[PDB]
């Protein structure tokens, strides 16, 4: 009965455990790097002029 | 040219908006009813008689009024989420099997799911029509006295029948006690929270009862009427 | 053997938790303190798309960033033109309780799914212009909560069946079934590369699936209530979730845990829809308090508010150029903001 | 104020009397002169006429001590040093309780209409500027507000035009120059607009009642077609009985700017439909109160003090003030209630209404957060 | 991680007294409504007794009224159920459960067959 559920859950736990995790500091750096690099192409972060706003 | 294609868009949109008006005239005319219930609660027979005598979807029409009942079937038993789909629903039809046993306190299970419907902040304006089903099997059960509700509800013994009792011919006091006692166990939740927004309309039905389609129709008129009377703050 | 295998499960979970803390050498609250705020984002309603008859449950942009599809509980799958505010098609659905809808990235098809446990496919680019059913993808034993069109005749459907699925439309049979969620799977979001997708469920957990392999590549816990919406970060290496917990969490596929929590003490309402800005710095979130909050994705600060909906905001959507925000709500109005 | 009317009638009748008097008695000093607007009496030679100022103006009894002294010459009447032929005379000498009572009443009633008009255009602007309040009941409310506003401006006109005419005539002791406007079709047609504004107000109250009652009873109706039907009724059936009343006044009745309902049967043409509107509003009111008390009696402590608030909120909306009206205190209340019912409806359905208090709340806080 | 571990069950003779401790960890206990459910042998998950976040509103199932009593420690994130004067029907696996949404009076689907925020249960044999 639940033996199949238990074996599936434990194989999923070991499949999720054996992964190449990265430090949160590097992930934070990558997150702020993308947010800083693509800030220029965000027309809501920097308010786009209405002259090139098709929704005006 | 772009003016001509824009005018073609305007003409297609005009046709579509005419069709949407024609479709809304049907939408706000049909009444949406969510039909809940426990396992083999006898609600299937009520579906059948409301179907033929004039998830699963039922469109019927009583007194020229259209009703759509949505028996949630082939769905899981975690009603937490799809029940948010039922706010525009005029009435949540709650079916309780009053004599579900002769498995394990299906009545208290219905009381707690009922409490969770009223205290749900999205159903805080959707009224609940309450069908206490299997009033006939509870008759023979409690008048027999071999399977009691007193072992499940000691205040039943300390509960006296209300003066508003209207026993049917053949309804001995031992059954109209349990009949009205359970009803006030639900009204203890229906009155201790959310007054004036939603209302509970408990009824006593059975597989042989057929005017259940008018008891629900009368109380969905009551639901809409109270929704309007509170739109003008007349109530 | 059950108690000992539960012990094995708990110690392996503890191992994963300790490995996450060992990966926790800092936080965003410490590294991004030197990151300048985005200021006050005061966005105003540009267009008002009216015409739906019931609560608007779903909305999705076309690849042209012009055309939307909006699914509403009245039984309509309306195609809008946001530039000409014009309805192109008004698709009546067989089941009124449409809980999701998708616009094919090729533009050819449009999906819709709900309590009928069926994802209905309509063909937009038809020879006569009449949008007609191509397939009815039955096979889920639960309501269809979110369907996203994959490119090559594939569709990723999430159900209340607690099981996701990748369907091959031409045949009509799902090629893969993504299992592992214990609660109703509520929302999907295809990654930019459309090779992995993320699933939110009412177990407060999100699962990163490999659509090519069929395995849950990653399970993200940390939310406290039912995950109502999920959306990928623009780089496809992180995703944001919104739940009834009244908080948004930002998980990273590499950090394997939460990056930021977007909550406010005066916010007690569940988050129903999530979207991103082009930079991923602005976090669009629909709420139950009838307004959308634009959270600062790097500081958890409410950078702005998109208010003006008279009822619960159910679906958000950003234009492919990021030029506008469509917000459908339970007030039957789909508003375009900029 | 009250009416430059009957003093005009007075003038005319008066002239007819002493015209024949002077013709019957020709004086054999002073010679006969008819100034075309004033008949003098028959006196005696060798004596002088010393009489108070004429009686056709009610203010002659205000200060009866005022006197008329007109001396005579062989040439009769004065011609002045300037280019003027009007005889040298001073007659405003006797011009400055019912007066006070009616005055305070009318000013209080105009204050009521003014406050109702101001608050009601504010209320209409509120109903229009949120776009979430746009429903069909709020469209009926906006039409009812507009009809009340139309009747308010119409009463402003009806009292200012009379005021103006009275002012001019009395001011110059004139009484000529404005009867050419009273005998024109212009004030008659604007008076037809007045009766139409009144009738449209009563019938938009009727439409409000009909809408609420059918909302409670027959919920199967097409709100696109039924709203056009209700607008057509509220704005046209008042036309459908105001313009035949107009043509009846045109064909059958005399001058007087149609303000003299001397033949009350012809005014019944517009009286009876308004009474019908009031009766049906009353029937709908009693049916809705029966329904409300039925919903209260089916509920669970004291329904009286809540039914009191409900009934007091329902009276001005359907305009059931009139059921008793349809003699000072009688006209006082029949005026004050209809004057303040605009303010009462505006308050009760656009200020203390919970949905607009919510709308407003939202908008206010939104902009507050914005700034 | 919503963690609901429980202790204090076991074997007791009929008529005894027991106190089940529900040590919650991973979700802020004071934010969400808590209760006990139990699954007696016979395939029935039944709700037992409610207690609000603050502990002001407490209800009981009829078969356990006056003889069962619940407390809550929002500080230690623990819920207790003192089970006095036990009956042979009281043999059951008791699950300490919390309803899904915080700051809600509504309590959905705690008694569902596969609820997510329901404890691991402790067996109490009478
Ligand atoms: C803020 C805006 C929307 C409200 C405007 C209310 C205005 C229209 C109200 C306020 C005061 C009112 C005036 C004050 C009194 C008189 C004198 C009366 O013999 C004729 C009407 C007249 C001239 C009123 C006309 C309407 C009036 C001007
Ligand atoms: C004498 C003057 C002030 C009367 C003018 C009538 C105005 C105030 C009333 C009468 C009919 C009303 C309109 C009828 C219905 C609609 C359609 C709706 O989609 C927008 C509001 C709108 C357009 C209403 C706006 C206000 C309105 C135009
Ligand atoms: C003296 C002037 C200001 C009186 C104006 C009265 C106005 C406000 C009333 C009287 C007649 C009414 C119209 C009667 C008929 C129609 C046609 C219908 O399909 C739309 C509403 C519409 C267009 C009404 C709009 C409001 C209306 C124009
Ligand atoms: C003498 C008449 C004209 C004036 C009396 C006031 C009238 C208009 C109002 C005031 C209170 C109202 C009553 C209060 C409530 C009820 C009880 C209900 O079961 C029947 C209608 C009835 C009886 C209402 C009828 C109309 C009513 C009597
Ligand atoms: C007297 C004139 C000037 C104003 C009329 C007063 C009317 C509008 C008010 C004042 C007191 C009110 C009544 C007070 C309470 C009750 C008892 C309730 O069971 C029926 C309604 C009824 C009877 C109310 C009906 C309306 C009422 C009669
Ligand atoms: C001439 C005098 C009598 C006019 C008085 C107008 C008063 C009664 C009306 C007009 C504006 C109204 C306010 C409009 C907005 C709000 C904010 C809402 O959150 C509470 C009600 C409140 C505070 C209303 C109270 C009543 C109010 C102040
Ligand atoms: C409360 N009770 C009553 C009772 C009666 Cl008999 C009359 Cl006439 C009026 C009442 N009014 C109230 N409440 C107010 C309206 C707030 C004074």
């Amino acid at each position: 009965a639940s033996i199949a559920q238990a074996r599936k859950l434990v194989e999923q736990l070991k499949m999720e455990a054996n992964i190449d995790r990265i430090k949160v500091s590097k992930a934070a750096a990558d997150l702020m790097a993308y947010c800083e690099a693509h800030a220029k192409e965000d027309p809501l972060l920097t308010p786009v002029p209405a002259s090139e706003n098709p929704f005006r | 040219d772009q003016r001509n294609e824009e005018k073609a868009q305007r003409e297609a949109n005009k046709k579509i908006e005419k069709q949407l008006q024609k479709d809304k005239q049907v939408y706000r005319a049909t009444h949406r009813l969510l039909l809940l219930g426990a396992g083999e609660s006898g609600k299937n027979t009520i579906v059948k008689q409301m179907r033929i005598l004039h998830i699963f979807e039922t469109k019927f029409q009583v007194d020229k009024v259209n009703f759509h009942m949505f028996d949630v079937g082939a769905q899981r038993d975690e009603r937490r989420k799809w029940i948010q789909c039922f706010n525009d629903v005029t009435a949540i039809i709650f079916v309780v099997a009053s004599s579900s046993y002769n498995q394990t306190n299906r009545l208290q299970a219905a009381l707690k799911l009922f409490d969770s419907i009223w205290n749900n902040k999205w159903l805080r304006d959707t009224s609940v029509i309450l069908f206490l089903n299997k009033q006939d099997l509870l008759a023979e059960k409690v008048l027999a006295g071999k399977s009691k509700i007193e072992d499940y509800f000691p205040e039943f013994a300390r509960y006296t029948t209300p003066e508003d009792a209207t026993p049917e011919p053949g309804e001995d006091p031992r059954v109209t006690r349990a009949k009205y006692f359970i009803r006030d166990e639900f009204l203890r939740i229906s009155t201790a929270s959310g007054d004036g927004r939603h209302y509970c309309y408990p009824h006593f039905t059975c597989a042989v009862d057929t005017e259940n389609i008018r008891r629900v129709f009368n109380d969905c008129r009551d639901i809409i009427q109270r929704m309007h009377l509170r739109q003008y703050e007349l109530l | 053997e059950l108690d000992q295998l539960r012990q094995e499960a708990e110690q392996l979970k503890n191992q994963i938790r300790d490995a996450r803390k060992a990966c926790a050498d800092a936080t965003l609250s410490q590294i991004t303190n030197n990151i300048d705020p985005v200021g006050r984002i005061q966005m105003r309603t540009r267009r008002t798309l009216r015409g739906h008859l019931a609560k608007i449950y779903a909305m999705h942009w076309g690849t042209d960033s012009r055309l939307l599809v909006s699914a509403s509980q009245d039984g309509k799958l309306i195609i809008w033109d946001s530039y000409t505010t014009n309805k192109v098609h008004a698709i009546p659905l067989r089941s009124s309780w449409v809980m999701t809808c998708a616009y094919a990235p090729s533009g050819n098809y449009v999906a819709c799914g709900g309590l009928d446990n069926i994802c209905s496919i309509y063909n937009l680019k038809t020879r006569e212009g009449n949008v007609r059913v191509s397939r009815e993808l039955a096979g889920h034993t639960g309501y269809l909560s979110c369907c996203r069109f994959l490119d090559d005749n594939q569709i990723v459907t999430s159900s209340g069946d607690t099981t996701c699925a990748l369907w091959d439309i031409e045949t009509g049979q799902q090629t893969t079934t993504f299992t592992g969620h214990t609660g109703d799977v509520m929302s999907l979001s295809l990654a930019p590369d459309t090779r992995l997708f993320v699933s939110g469920a009412c177990d407060a957990s999100a699962k990163l699936w490999d659509v090519r392999e069929g395995m849950c590549r990653q399970t993200f816990t940390g939310h406290e209530s039912d995950i109502n919406a999920i959306c990928f970060f623009p780089n496809g290496n992180a995703f944001a979730t919104g739940s009834d917990d009244a908080t948004c969490r930002l998980f990273d596929l590499r950090a394997d845990q939460e990056l930021m929590t977007y909550s406010h003490d005066n916010i007690i309402c569940g988050i129903t829809s999530v979207s991103f800005s082009k930079s991923g710095r602005l976090l669009l979130a629909g709420y139950d308090d009838f307004n959308c909050n634009v959270w600062d994705a790097l500081k958890a600060d409410r950078a702005g508010v998109l208010a003006g909906h008279d009822n619960r905001v159910s679906c958000l959507g950003v234009t492919d150029d990021g030029m506008a925000v469509a917000t459908g709500s339970w007030d039957s109005f789909l508003k375009i903001w900029n | 104020t009250v009416s430059l009317w009957e003093t005009v009638q007075k003038w005319r009748e008066y002239r007819r009397q002493c015209q024949r008097s002077l013709t019957e008695d020709p004086p054999p000093f002073c010679n006969r002169t008819f100034d075309e607007y004033a008949c003098w009496p028959d006196g005696e030679p060798g004596s002088f006429v010393n009489v108070s100022c004429p009686w056709y103006l009610p203010w002659a009894s205000s200060v009866p001590q005022g006197h008329v002294y007109r001396f005579c010459t062989a040439e009769g009447l004065w011609l002045q040093k300037d280019n003027s032929s009007l005889p040298w005379r001073d007659l405003s000498e006797c011009e400055e309780s019912p007066e006070e009572q009616l005055l305070f009443l009318y000013i209080i009633y105009t204050v009521g209409y003014a406050l109702s008009f101001s608050a009601l255009v504010i209320a209409s602007a509120i109903l229009l500027g949120f776009r979430h309040l746009h429903c069909t009941r709020n469209y009926i409310h906006l039409n009812l507000f507009a009809s009340f506003i139309l009747r308010a401006l119409s009463v402003f006109i009806k009292d200012a035009a009379l005021k103006w005419m009275y002012s001019t005539a009395a001011q110059q002791h004139q009484w000529d120059g404005l009867l050419s406007y009273q005998d024109s079709l212009s004030c008659r047609l604007v008076f037809l607009l007045m009766q139409y504004c009144v009738a449209a107000n009563y019938y938009w109250l009727l439409v409000e009642g009909v809408y609420l009652y059918t909302l409670l009873a027959f919920s199967v109706l097409s709100e696109q077609w039924i709203f056009r039907l209700y607008v057509s009724i509220g704005w046209g059936v008042p036309l459908l009985f105001v313009v035949p009343w107009g043509i009846v006044k045109y064909l059958y009745e005399d001058e007087g700017c149609w303000t003299r309902n001397s033949n009350m049967n012809y005014w019944l043409i517009i009286r009876l439909p308004i009474l019908f509107a009031i009766g049906v509003n009353f029937l709908i009111f009693v049916r809705v109160i029966c329904i409300v008390v039925s919903k209260l009696k089916a509920n669970l402590t004291d329904i009286k003090c809540r039914l009191a608030k409900s009934t007091l909120t329902l009276i001005p909306l359907l305009g059931t003030h009139e059921v008793i009206f349809a003699r000072f205190i009688k006209l006082f209340t029949e005026l004050s209630f209809t004057s303040f019912q605009g303010l009462m409806v505006a308050i009760l359905y656009c200020f203390v209404n919970n949905e607009v208090q919510l709308e407003f709340r939202k908008s206010w806080e939104r902009w507050r957060l914005e700034h | 991680q919503v963690q609901l571990q429980e202790s204090g069950g076991g074997l007791v003779q009929p008529g005894g007294s027991l106190r089940l401790s529900c040590a919650a960890s991973g979700f802020t206990f004071s934010n969400y409504k808590m209760n006990w459910v139990r699954q007696a042998p016979g395939k029935g998950l039944e709700w037992v007794s409610d207690i609000s976040q603050s502990g002001a509103s407490i209800s009981y199932t009829g078969s356990v009224k006056g003889r069962f009593t619940i407390s809550r420690d929002n500080a230690k994130n623990t819920l207790y159920l003192q089970m006095n004067s036990l009956k042979p029907e009281d043999t059951a696996v008791y699950y300490c459960a919390r309803c899904p949404a915080p700051f809600t009076r509504d309590c959905f689907d705690v008694t569902s067959t596969t609820y997510a925020y329901r404890g691991q249960g402790t067996q109490v044999t009478v």
